[PDB]
């Protein structure tokens, strides 16, 4: 399996 | 939990006021058991919610908790490049050279996003940039050969 960065969202 | 639920859809919106509200002795470290099992505060953190971070780090939130894949808030932070959140982690005792499962450590996460200044704050705490991931990479081999900055930084 790929592994995930984990929750979360970029900054602009 | 329905205010479980809540709890964890305010702190990734940084809605604190609603934090401040559903915020319980459970609850505050309360985990996503449909999706990776983040807390609120793995949210808050991947989401760069300062003000939530700052209100769970004082009101009972475990800075060292893991999710599935066994990173903590202080990965998220790294891995989405939210500064002031890593910096507040850290100043809230947050392992610096701590491993998920794979064993990428919070500095494989911010050199391999190319995140200056906390790449700095780790390396300042005592981040070790010998430390092998299990692709036998240090963070300094997830640097992008376009990012020259970085690779200096780490040397």
């Amino acid at each position: 399996e790929i592994r995930e960065q984990g929750d979360g969202a970029e900054d602009e | 939990s329905e205010a479980d639920r809540q709890l964890l859809e305010a702190a990734k919106a940084g809605d604190v006021e609603t934090v401040k509200k559903l915020c319980t002795v459970q609850s505050v470290n309360c985990r996503d058991i449909e999706g990776r099992q983040s807390t609120p505060l793995h949210f808050a953190a991947g989401y760069n919610r300062v003000s939530v971070v700052e209100y769970l780090l004082q009101h009972g939130a475990d800075v060292h908790a893991k999710d599935k894949g066994g990173l903590v808030p202080l990965h998220n932070a790294c891995s989405y490049g939210h500064y002031e959140v890593a910096e507040l982690l850290v100043k809230h005792g947050a392992v610096v050279n701590v491993a998920d499962l794979w064993k990428f450590t919070p500095l494989h996460e911010a050199a391999a996003k190319g995140k200056y200044e906390i790449c700095k704050l780790l390396l300042q705490h005592g981040a070790d940039p010998t430390k092998k991931n299990r692709d036998g990479n240090t963070p300094l081999d997830l640097v992008k050969d376009g990012d020259t900055d970085i690779q200096d930084l780490l040397r």
